[PDB]
């Protein structure tokens, strides 16, 4: 019947459909970035609970490594101080253990969701892409319907829907670019903390290698001097 | 001996709970861009 009419319906349809699809795509990055967010900061949680109780059993074996050497200064039979080196160094031995498989649990969720934060940037930042591609079409396909209602105006029912179609485009990609400046901030600060914290475990794991070397060599002389 | 203190290693949280619930909301806020056609 009418031809102008029928090109509304199918611009208008077309753009419904497709502001359904990028509503799903939010909605599934949002909840992505929940997950995140508390994978985060469980494993920040994690880290800093280890480190205070390694502080607390650092200090305590540099106490009693200067216990023995002092007891050796002074001169005190071998016998006895040989069991307390003993006892010493196994229970060096029984906190390095199980903190070295404390330390494999941590490596791997930290890793989990240094992956998993690497993989949603990806995602979406292809989604940024179909998304500028697809609203770009829609730009174009409407601009061109106002070469055919050029001897219209307000009042005409043409005019009004060719009005009412921009300014639903319009408001949607105001509201799409919100969207993407928020997804932008979220992913920014995930991967600044993500990063700090994976260098604060690796310069945790280097600084323990180093404590336990410091450790066997204070004990190893220790041990020279007992003969 | 002296070790040093290992608490000088710090694991840092994040917070960007504004950003998800305003991805959320525009989610929401999209169906007032939907179009309905006036008939000829």
């Amino acid at each position: 019947m009418d031809v102008l009419y029928e090109n509304q319906k199918l611009i208008a349809n077309k753009f419904n459909s497709a502001i359904g699809k990028i509503q799903d795509s939010l909605s599934s990055t949002a909840s992505e970035l929940g997950k995140l967010q508390d994978e985060v900061n469980q494993n920040a949680q994690d880290l800093n609970t280890l480190v205070k109780q390694l502080s607390s059993n650092f200090g305590r074996i540099s106490s009693e490594l200067n216990d023995i050497l002092s007891r050796l200064d002074k001169g005190e039979p071998a016998k006895d101080l040989r069991s307390d080196i003993d006892n010493l160094e196994s229970k060096i031995a029984g906190f390095n253990s199980s903190l070295q498989k404390v330390l494999t649990n941590l490596a791997q969720k930290n890793q989990n969701v240094e992956d998993k934060l690497k993989g949603l940037e990806s995602r979406t930042s292809s989604l940024e892409k179909q998304i500028k591609g697809i609203a770009s079409n829609f730009q174009n396909e409407i601009l061109k319907q106002r070469e055919y209602l050029v001897n219209k105006g307000s009042g005409n029912v043409l005019y009004e829907n060719q009005k009412l179609i921009e300014n639903q485009f319009n408001s949607a990609i105001g509201k799409i670019q919100d969207s993407l400046s928020s997804t932008k901030s979220a992913l920014g600060k995930l991967k600044d903390v993500v990063n700090q914290n994976k260098q604060a475990l690796n310069t945790l794991v280097k600084q323990l290698s180093s404590n336990f070397g410091a450790i066997s060599s204070v004990l190893n002389d220790i041990k020279s001097r007992l003969d | 001996v002296d070790l040093g203190d290992i608490s000088g290693i710090n694991a840092s949280v994040v917070n960007i709970q504004k950003e998800i619930d305003r991805l959320n909301e525009v989610a929401k806020n999209l169906n007032e861009s939907l179009i309905d056609l006036q008939e000829s």
